[PDB]
């Protein structure tokens, strides 16, 4: 059986059933690394991404909240993560962030250990998932595909802005 | 469970994960990751052996000693590496 | 000259005196009296293979290749 | 021929090659006789070309842009030194080459190896096909002999240097 | 700072001067950790920058073995 | 085979002789526990030289 | 000669060509053989090529003039920097995420030697498929032998 994406390669079999395979995993890492990390991977990657991606383009475009610390003036999406550490906006932010990812990691290795919870649930605001099984599939890779676009917009938007020191439209 | 008696151990000593992977795999990650351990060094030596510059213990860079931590990864490699070619996977 | 060379000596005669001896307790075990001949020695037969003991290296390593020297496992040993 | 120097009979004085049969003791301690043959193999291979060399080098020979050096007996470091990454390429190869002997084949020492001794699958010209069976041995003794003949020849070179007249036709050719 | 920002240096920079004179500022230094190996000149005593040195490198050691054995995780 | 003259080896881990040849000079036909009687040339801390033993703990040598 | 294709002459006639006997003393590795000839002939005829190009035409850009390169060869030199560094990046990740998966299926019997799914603009006669991919083969020896 040839994978879609590949059709001289073998599909790798232990993502089927799985949301966004399109039978691309060339070096079959799924072959040999579990596939609940995998897939919690990409999914947490993702969404880091789209927020990050997002954060970066709105500074870049102004946004600048109000009142703004006087070090924080004149600051580029780029260049501001030092200053905001100094000031302590990283620091106080870093802590929350720390605690959800601690719970989390109890949660990922209960999945593992077989629990139940799937891979990225955090029955969070599951209600505008949809009802029929359907729906909520669809969601699911609305997700993924925009996050997987994140990711990819992330790294252009921070390489091509400090190689070429540019502002929005190539950032 | 994990006794054994032969010539070769059973994949299941290798681990939940290398236990799947191919040996070819295995023996090129050993490679490199003993040639990145050697790279380090070398280089590594360099720094140490340079009049003066590395007051303060300059000499010491993050990568490097990440890197030197390659060497025994690949032992580990590519022992797993015959592991698996004998058991045929 | 230190130690060397004085060291061979002593392994050049210690071994000629236990290999002689070893040989003289093997021969006389087969004799009418075995005890008897420990504790009054038969000079005659003594002298004789003290005599033989110069080439003591070559015969012991010939014994061993021969499985003539060290025995197998058919000795006794404690109960555990 | 088989030894046509002893008369036909193997030529085994201190029996080495029956001490893995001492039953006594010290098991598994002693080389079976695959590891000993393949070992005299390697040791007569590897001390060709050794002697090859020392000889190219002290007739005058030195290869394009190679390292300089006069003393056979220091010029490893001087290479090492000179170019470390030929010597590095070098190195690892022979390593690979080393390792894939036993790696595939299995145990020699305790004679559960699989291997002919003396076969790394380098017969890249296809000689063992090309050739008859008669031909295919008188190479291997021939290839055995020439390499025991060579080994001797090292024993002389190492003797020569280090117990000065324990070899005294090599002085006469005015070698040291 | 120095110890989050990465420039670990800092804190081994202006060791004790061999005029140092112990549990007085005579001839002081500024660093905390330090690799100087050898004796104080005066107490003739191993230097106490280099033992919080030592006893912070076993302590990661010691902390990473003990992430060996599963343990309901 | 264990009969009278036979020389056999001990298999009894208890005995001082165990490892070791001895001579079967009689063995008993009326169903006692330990018939064969052996005769050791080497006497045991004790000081005795015979010992009797069951056909199983008795291997014949030759 | 049996399992593979090859074994004829440029002019066109049966010519079994194996003098060293390599296939035998290691046939296990004969797919790898067959799989790094075409790679090797398909790279040597865009080499070919292309050389009489670079002498033609260029690139619209300062670096990739006449100019600054009058001579194709130099170009590996000139341009090691930007480009050439940009080609290898990009060939190197293709060798590592395409190649060797692939080849590691045909060492199993799941590839064909060569195949990397280009087949849909292939004709659909096996016949007239089997000739272009002698002419493949062929033209490749030619051209890995008139590279150098
Ligand atoms: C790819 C081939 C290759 C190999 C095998 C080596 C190997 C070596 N080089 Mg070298 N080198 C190479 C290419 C290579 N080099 C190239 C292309 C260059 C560019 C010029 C250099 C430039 C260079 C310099 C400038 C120096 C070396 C040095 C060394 C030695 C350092 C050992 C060390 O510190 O590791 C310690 C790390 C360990 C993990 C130790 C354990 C690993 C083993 C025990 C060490 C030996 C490696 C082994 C032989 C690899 C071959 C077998 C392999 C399959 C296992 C080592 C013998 C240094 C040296 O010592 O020279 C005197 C040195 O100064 N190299
Ligand atoms: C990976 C995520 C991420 C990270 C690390 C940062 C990091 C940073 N942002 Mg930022 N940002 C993000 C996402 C992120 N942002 C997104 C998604 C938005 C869109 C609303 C923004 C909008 C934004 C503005 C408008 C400003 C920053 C600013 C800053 C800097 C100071 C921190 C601060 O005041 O936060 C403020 C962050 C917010 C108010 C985000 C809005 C609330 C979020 C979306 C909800 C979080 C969901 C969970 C609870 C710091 C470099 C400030 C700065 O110094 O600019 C130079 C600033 O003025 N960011
Ligand atoms: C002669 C050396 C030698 C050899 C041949 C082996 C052989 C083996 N060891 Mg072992 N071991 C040794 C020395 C050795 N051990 C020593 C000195 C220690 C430290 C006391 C260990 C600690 C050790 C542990 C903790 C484990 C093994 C395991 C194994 C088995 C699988 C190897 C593996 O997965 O490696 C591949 C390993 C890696 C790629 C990880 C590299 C991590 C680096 C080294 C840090 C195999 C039977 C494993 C086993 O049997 O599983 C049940 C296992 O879990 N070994
Ligand atoms: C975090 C506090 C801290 C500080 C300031 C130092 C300071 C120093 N260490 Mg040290 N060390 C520490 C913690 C620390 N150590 C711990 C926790 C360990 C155990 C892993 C070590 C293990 C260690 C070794 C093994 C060596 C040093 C060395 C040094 C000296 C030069 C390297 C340097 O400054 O950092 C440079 C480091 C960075 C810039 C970043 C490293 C980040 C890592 C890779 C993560 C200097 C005296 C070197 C020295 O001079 O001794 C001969 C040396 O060889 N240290
Ligand atoms: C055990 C085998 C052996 C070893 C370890 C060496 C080792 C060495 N040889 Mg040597 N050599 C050998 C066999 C060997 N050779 C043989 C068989 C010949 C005859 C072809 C030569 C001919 C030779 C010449 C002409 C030169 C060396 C040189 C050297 C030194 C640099 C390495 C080199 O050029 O490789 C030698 C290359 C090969 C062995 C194979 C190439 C074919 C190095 C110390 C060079 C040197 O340092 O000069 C002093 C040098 O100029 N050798
Ligand atoms: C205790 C140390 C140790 C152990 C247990 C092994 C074990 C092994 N090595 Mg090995 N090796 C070691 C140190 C060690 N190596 C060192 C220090 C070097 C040089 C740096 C090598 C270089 C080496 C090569 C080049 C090869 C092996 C290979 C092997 C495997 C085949 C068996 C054999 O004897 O060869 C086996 C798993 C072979 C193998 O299967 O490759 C992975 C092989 O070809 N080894
Ligand atoms: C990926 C390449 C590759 C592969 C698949 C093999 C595969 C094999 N080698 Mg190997 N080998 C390789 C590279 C490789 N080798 C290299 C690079 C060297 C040295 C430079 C060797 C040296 C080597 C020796 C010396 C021997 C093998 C032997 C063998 C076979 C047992 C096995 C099929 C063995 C063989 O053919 O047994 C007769 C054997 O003895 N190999
Ligand atoms: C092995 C093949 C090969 C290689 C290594 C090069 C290498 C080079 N060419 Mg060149 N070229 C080739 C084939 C090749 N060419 C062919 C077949 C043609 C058309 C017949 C050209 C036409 C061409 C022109 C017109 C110019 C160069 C130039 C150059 C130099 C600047 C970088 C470059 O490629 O320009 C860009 C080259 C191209 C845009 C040619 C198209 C690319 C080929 C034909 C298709 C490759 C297949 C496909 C892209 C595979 C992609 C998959 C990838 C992920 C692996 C560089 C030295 C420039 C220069 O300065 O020369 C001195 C220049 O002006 N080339
Ligand atoms: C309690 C509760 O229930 O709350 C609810 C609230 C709410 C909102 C309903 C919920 C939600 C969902 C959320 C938060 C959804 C937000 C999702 C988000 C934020 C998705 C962004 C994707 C960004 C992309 C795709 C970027 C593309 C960018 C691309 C493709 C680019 O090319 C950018 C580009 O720069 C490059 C790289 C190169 C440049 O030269 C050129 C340009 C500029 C073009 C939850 C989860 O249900 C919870
Ligand atoms: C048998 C055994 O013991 O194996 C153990 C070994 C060990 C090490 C305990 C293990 C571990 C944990 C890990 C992941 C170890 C790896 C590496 C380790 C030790 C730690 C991680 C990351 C360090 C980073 C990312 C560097 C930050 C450093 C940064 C961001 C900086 O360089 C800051 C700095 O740049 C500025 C901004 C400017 C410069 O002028 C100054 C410098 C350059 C300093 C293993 C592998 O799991 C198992």
């Amino acid at each position: 059986a040839k994978s879609k994406a590949l059709p001289w390669l073998p599909n790798p079999s232990n993502l089927d059933g799985r949301i966004g395979a399109n039978g691309f995993d060339p070096l079959g890492i799924s072959e040999y690394f579990p596939v609940d990390y995998l897939v919690e991977s990409e999914i947490k990657h993702g969404r880091v991404c789209m927020m990050a991606w997002a954060g970066y383009v709105a500074v870049d475009l102004g946004a600048r909240i109000y009142p703004l610390p006087e070090s924080m003036q004149g600051v580029t999406s780029a260049t501001a993560h030092d200053p905001a550490v100094a000031f302590g906006s990283m620091g106080n932010m870093f802590i929350w962030i720390a605690l959800f990812e601690m719970v989390g990691w109890i949660g990922l290795s209960q999945t593992l250990q077989g629990s139940g919870r799937e891979p990225g649930d955090f029955g969070w605001g599951k209600q505008f998932m949809g009802k029929t099984q359907a729906e909520i599939d669809t969601m699911k890779l609305k997700e993924l595909t925009n996050g997987r676009a994140a990711m990819l917009a992330f790294a252009g938007v921070v390489t091509q802005s400090v190689l070429y020191d540019k502002g929005f439209p190539y950032f | 469970d994990m006794t054994w008696e032969g010539e070769y151990p059973p994949s299941k000593v290798l681990g939940p994960i290398m236990s799947k992977m191919p040996s070819g795999l295995l023996a090129i990650i050993s490679m490199a990751s003993l040639g990145v351990c050697v790279y380090s060094c070398v280089q590594t030596g360099f720094l140490l052996r340079e009049p003066g510059a590395i007051e303060n213990g300059s000499w010491v860079r993050w990568y490097y000693v990440v890197e030197g931590l390659g060497g025994p990864l690949a032992w580990g490699t590519h022992v797993a590496s015959w592991i698996q070619r004998k058991n045929g996977m | 000259a230190e130690f060397i060379l004085p060291g061979f000596g002593f392994i050049y005669i210690s071994g000629w005196i236990g290999w002689v001896g070893r040989k003289y307790l093997r021969a006389v075990s087969t004799s009418a009296n075995p005890s008897e001949s420990e504790i009054i020695i038969n000079v005659p037969l003594a002298l004789k293979i003290m005599t033989t003991g110069y080439i003591w290296p070559i015969s012991a390593w010939q014994e061993l290749i021969s499985n003539d020297l060290v025995a197998v496992s058919e000795e006794i040993t404690v109960s555990p | 021929a088989f030894n046509p120097e002893m008369a036909g009979e193997v030529f085994d004085p201190m029996g080495f090659g029956k001490m893995h049969e001492i039953k006594g003791a010290f098991p598994n301690m002693f080389p079976n006789p695959q590891f000993l043959e393949e070992s005299e193999i390697k040791h007569g291979r590897m001390a060709m070309l050794a002697w090859t060399g020392v000889w190219a080098t002290e007739s005058g020979l030195h290869f394009p842009g190679a390292p300089v050096a006069d003393d056979w007996t220091t010029a490893l470091g001087v290479w090492a030194r000179e170019d470390p990454g030929g010597f590095g390429i070098v190195l690892l190869l022979l390593s690979i080459a080393e390792g894939e002997g036993v790696s595939h084949a299995g145990d020699n020492f305790r004679g559960v190896s699989k291997k002919t001794p003396g076969d790394m699958g380098f017969d890249w010209m296809g000689m063992t096909k090309k050739l008859s069976a008669d031909k295919l041995e008188r190479y291997q003794t021939v290839e055995k002999k020439n390499g025991r003949a060579a080994m001797i020849a090292m024993a002389s070179l190492f003797a020569m240097k280090a117990i000065p007249g324990s070899v005294p036709i090599m002085d006469m050719l005015g070698a040291n | 700072t120095p110890f989050f920002t990465g420039n670990w240096t800092v804190y081994a920079e202006n060791p004790d001067s061999a005029t140092h004179v112990f549990n007085t500022s005579e001839g002081s230094g500024t660093a905390i950790l330090t690799f100087l190996g050898g004796f104080h000149p005066q107490t003739q005593s191993l230097w106490l920058s280099d033992m919080a040195h030592h006893h912070l490198a076993i302590a990661v050691v010691f902390i990473v073995a003990g992430h060996m054995y599963r343990t309901n995780f | 085979m264990i009969d009278r003259n036979s020389k056999v080896r001990i298999l009894r881990k208890e005995s001082y002789w165990f490892n070791q040849i001895g001579t079967v000079a009689t063995v008993d036909q009326s169903g006692i526990r330990y018939p064969a009687v052996v005769r050791f040339e080497s006497v045991n801390y004790a000081g005795t030289n015979t010992n009797n033993f069951a056909l199983d703990e008795l291997v014949e040598v030759k | 000669y049996n399992h593979n294709s090859g074994g004829v002459n440029f002019k066109g006639d049966t010519f079994q060509f194996d003098p060293l006997g390599l296939s035998e003393t290691y046939a296990p590795l004969v797919p790898f053989f067959r799989e790094s000839e075409i790679r090797h002939g398909r790279t040597a005829m865009l080499a070919v090529t292309g050389f009489i190009v670079q002498d033609f035409v260029r690139i619209p850009g300062d670096a990739y003039s006449f100019e600054a390169v009058p001579k194709t060869v130099g170009a590996h030199d000139a341009l090691l920097e930007g480009p050439m560094h940009q080609l290898l990046l990009w060939i190197s990740l293709w060798d590592i995420v395409i190649t060797y998966p692939s080849i590691q299926a045909t060492m199993k019997g799941e590839r064909e030697p060569g195949d990397f799914g280009w087949k849909w603009l292939a004709p659909k006669d096996e016949a007239t498929l089997k000739k272009y991919e002698m002419n493949e083969l062929l033209n490749g020896r030619l051209a890995m032998m008139a590279v150098g």
